[PDB]
């Protein structure tokens, strides 16, 4: 009955438990109105739970994408902010389209940004991207590596496939089991 | 309540093995049934012991077993499409095991597996592993390079390709590997320009 | 009887049921009026529950597309931000048509943007495409891949077929059985 | 008696209908109002409602075309905007007048568009079409594939037989029996 | 209530099969009626075991049970005109199996489906399965590629093809594929600019 | 009973007990409403507390970016400025995007900024990264240096794998028993 | 309360050992069961003595042990499929210690761990070490480079690679040092451009 | 109260050795763990006299006695295994100590550790700290530069290095200083361009 996380948001506090229940401490999430949730676990519980809240350095920070610095309520604008707030779209729709794929789960694409590609008479350098992917198990994804590296190449302008990385691994073993109360 | 009847409403996805070992065994025959019939068991409402077994991961859990107590040995895949008589592959010109033995490696994978009755050990043709590969790989009209050496042989397929000879290959590769296995001949896509 | 999300809006809740009933859990669909909709497990299944909204990453964001930047409610406008603005329709128009095909079921476009084509003196280049597509199964979409790849080569000006690349699957199979509840 | 749609419009109502109707469940379509329609299904045939709006992505939301996004109640004008507003009526009104054929029941027609044709001095490149169409069975329609390309070769300024490709098909055969109430 | 009420309205696009082992077949004969026919037993008003089967996928199935204790096996495809009597095309000049294990082999094939009465194996020319393959696709007026080896052959068609040579490959293939199967022939449409 | 730091915030008060815990004395977080935060440990374990505040420079101040200088609501802007707050939201993002491979539980990365690029007529710099990262134990950490150094090669503009330096550990050894109280 | 109901609800993945010196042991298979047995042990929910062991972290325990008493003894790996009766490779062609002290140092391996019963010492042959990691490793097309001297043998890879050739390559090298251990042959995956 | 209840909850990572000088002596095995017992014994809960030893720690106290009453003696490191009967390792090349005065060396140890009951005194071989450094540095593929001399041999490693070569470099240096001590041989990991 030992609070250690208040004031969380809805995303920050089913990610928590996630964490805490995957190291065998059960914790409890309680609503608290318009001061947003609140965490407590057990007091026999209560070390380890600090423990885990140092290391994973929760709660998450909200995930941070390039639009949302370069915002469109201004009232002018410059041709590196428009460049720059449009490769952020094209970024975003490409790993919206990634989970939709058979066995993937979540995906992070990245794009290369050019700042003075035309400010100083430079050709345009040629466009480089990487890929994250988390797959269901089974698959034999030594195979999959090509379809993800096939549907990114004529995405863009001209790349190669010597400048496109995708980098993906299998996810963790599920946990199915309730953790346990602390018996006194 | 029998555990027949706290799985699905279809009595016919899953397969239910009795032990030997006083546990009570699921067959599951893909991974996606198998998370539904082990959040079953997780929850708890099953007084016994029970498990869930899959058909690509009873292959991965006595390949541990088999690559440390018999090294050396040439095997392919094991099939459970009876899961009471499981067929135990093995290749016949890389081994030198006498039929006396052969005996005594399958009575120790049947007592690693408590639902099975009796392993029925098979010996075939070497070449004809490396024959279907290829043979098969000709008919989808796929650029390959095959490079044989001592202990297995591997496929290299590079070049600019299209989406119809690598959509074709993808669904070679994964019928291919159901079968025989990946441990005599693999494959290499591997998807670079010129 | 504990929630696990709550604020949801339409389709962000009828699909994390359908993620939570392909998992062997039942869920239930609560709506609370204006605040949106919330979603109730049962409490032996809670541990569950909570794995697979970190795993899919769920409640979904909702689909970001390249005209929800460039708004038109502006009071200048570019000559980048036009042409930005008018790709980003055709790429929502040509999805809208491969799901008229028949046995097509969804499908997701992407066009490669030109932004200093004319703004340098350069030519403007080639135009790639990419698609993607969930067929009804019982399809043999070895042979379906060319009719998609001759309806998208002659909606533009110039392109080739080795410019082209469509990605697609067959659909999962379907989930007609009911979860089942906890017996206690 | 469970709901999983609300406050929908009339089109996309009447279409999750059809498709539910499709794969042997029954709906109902409850009229609230000046709050939109709802859909509710039978209990015991929720958990496979649930997975058919997941799969086809329902409710549909609304086709999207060039004009809605170049609005004409705009001050001022460009000869961007000019262009990619004209272009967008004739591909709305080639796509009205194939539907009055004999045989055809829908179909959906694209321009490619020409954006910096006289904005850098270039000559206006040749104007490639695509089509689409949904026939009547019974027509053979290996012989009417020529009559839709001879209609839209001369219907602008210089197209080739060799830039204009239409795919069509026929209709899938009709759902005329009755679903079925779950029998308890 | 017997199931053949709690069907559709016309009792005739499915067809009822009592079974062997004590229970009862659904036999549909396309995709779409398959999934009309399963909305039935999963929603649970039926009290006893009965399945849905497929022309389709009921080759998928035992195609992989012959792959495992009968491999380098040529055979063409099932045909299930009349589902209680099968018909298992069968190649004539790629297997040296005799009369009297030919016998053994359909009294296999009958334990894997307890709705049929008796699978009758038929031996038929296979220089045939490539003759109507090939002068169905001269009639079609397309151009093509011959590449015969060893174990099968392969027509490769390629280069720029308007909307007439694609619409009319993509109805000989299907119409093909459902006769012959796709074991010894396959067809590549590889549509590329030149 | 002696307070040694009031007026904390959340998360500068469960990173200071997770100090103190680990040296093997126990403290506690009282909350005191709208004034933060405040931690009161044992009169015997005093002088041990006020040690490692002094060794660890406790509390934490906040972490600080490059975009927290250079802000939005500024009313103009330079390009100078517009530069360093684009590269300080690909520099979050890029270890926003590493946190979510297998086994890695925290990063960070550092871009090399150019400053006078094209003001005075330069050609722009190789651009030079670098990164840390915190592996979950029981990992080959020698064979997953290639993995991120791959990743991070064509994010951008042009890099070389001479230029890319990762540098990382496996995490410390688990904090799991209660401290103990002082017995007198 | 016995120490088995205290863990989850699956008594599958923890097996429950007992010891020599009144103590009971905990065996957990991976890194993530050992912080899920270590949390209960922790809060002191048991009376009695416990441990958590795992197959990682008991062979780095006593490799320091061996590393002290018994210097230039060269050895692999030591395998805990069956956790009573363990199995330590030991090299042949580099010791020359006689059928006597052979039995003196299984006893005291003994000694270290209470929860064993007899350590079963095996001599293999050095050179297929070094067959198996070159074999495995041009079956899945690297380029690499061998560099033989005295006591080791190690396998060089640079030169710049698309990720189909390091993700294989990790794939490979991770089942690799699962088996025979890095203290024989060492891999080096350095990844450099041209 | 007895001390090994007022640590932590397992009575495990500490091992709680009698004295003979009427005092009780604590073990721990890491820096960290030190100073979780020294708190213990500073905030005064015991009524007795009471010390915390380190593995690193009580090397460098009994190294001072040593360099001031033996001068030009060459050890190399003194290991706590179990912590009553330490082993003092000695070099045999390097000394012209005979019989008699190894056992005064030894009976003079024990005066200044009060937990040991006697100090085993052992001669190794010196050519091979040497050659285990060098075997095993060749072995992780770095460059490196051997400088003999009288007394002592260092191995300088200089140039611009990524971070696969000083990442292995690191991993080796700690393994190998755990072992035999910074007396003989110092490694010299300096990184500069070229």
């Amino acid at each position: 009955d030992k609070d250690l996380l208040k004031g969380l948001d809805q995303e920050q506090a089913n990610e928590v438990i996630a964490v805490l229940q995957m190291h065998n401490i059960e914790a409890n999430k309680i609503d608290s109105g318009k001061l947003g949730y609140s965490i407590t676990v057990a007091e026999p519980d209560f070390t380890a739970a600090v423990y885990w809240i140092k290391t994973y350095q929760l709660p998450p920070r909200p995930r941070v994408e390039i639009a949302q610095m370069f915002p469109a309520d201004s009232l002018v604008s410059s041709p590196r902010a428009e460049k720059a707030r449009l490769y952020s779209a094209i970024e975003q729709r490409l790993e919206q389209s990634l989970q939709t794929m058979e066995g993937v789960l979540s995906a992070r694409v990245h794009i290369s940004y050019d700042i003075d590609a035309g400010e100083n008479g430079r050709p345009p350098k040629p466009v480089h991207l990487s890929a994250l992917a988390v797959y269901e198990r089974g698959s034999p994804l030594a195979h999959q590596i090509s379809d993800i590296k096939r549907f990114l190449k004529n995405s863009f302008a001209d790349v190669d496939y010597d400048n496109i990385s995708v980098v993906l691994s299998e996810r963790s073993d599920a946990q199915l089991q309730a953790p346990g109360t602390p018996v006194k | 309540a029998e555990l027949d009847s706290l799985l699905g409403q279809e009595k016919e996805r899953f397969q239910v093995l009795p032990g030997r070992d006083k546990m009570l065994y699921v067959a599951a025959q893909n991974e996606r049934d198998t998370l539904w019939a082990r959040q079953v068991l997780a929850r708890g409402d099953y007084d016994k012991n029970a498990r869930v077994i899959n058909e690509n991961e009873e292959n991965k859990r006595i390949s541990i077993w088999l690559d440390t107590y018999y090294p050396q040995l040439a095997y392919y895949r094991i099939h459970f499409d009876e899961p009471r008589k499981p067929v135990f592959w093995l290749s016949r010109q890389r081994n030198t095991m006498s039929k006396k033995e052969l005996e005594v490696l399958s009575q120790k994978l049947r007592a690693l597996m408590p639902y099975a009755d009796s392993v029925n050990i098979t010996l075939m043709d070497d070449v004809t592993a490396a024959g279907q590969a290829e043979a098969g790989l000709k008919q989808q009209a796929l650029p390959y390079s095959r490079r044989n050496h001592k202990g297995g042989v591997t496929f290299v397929i590079q070049g600019a390709l299209d989406d119809v000879e690598i959509l074709r290959a993808r669904q070679f590769v994964d019928s291919y590997y159901r079968t025989w296995g990946g441990r005599y001949v693999q494959f290499a896509i591997e998807l670079k320009d010129d």
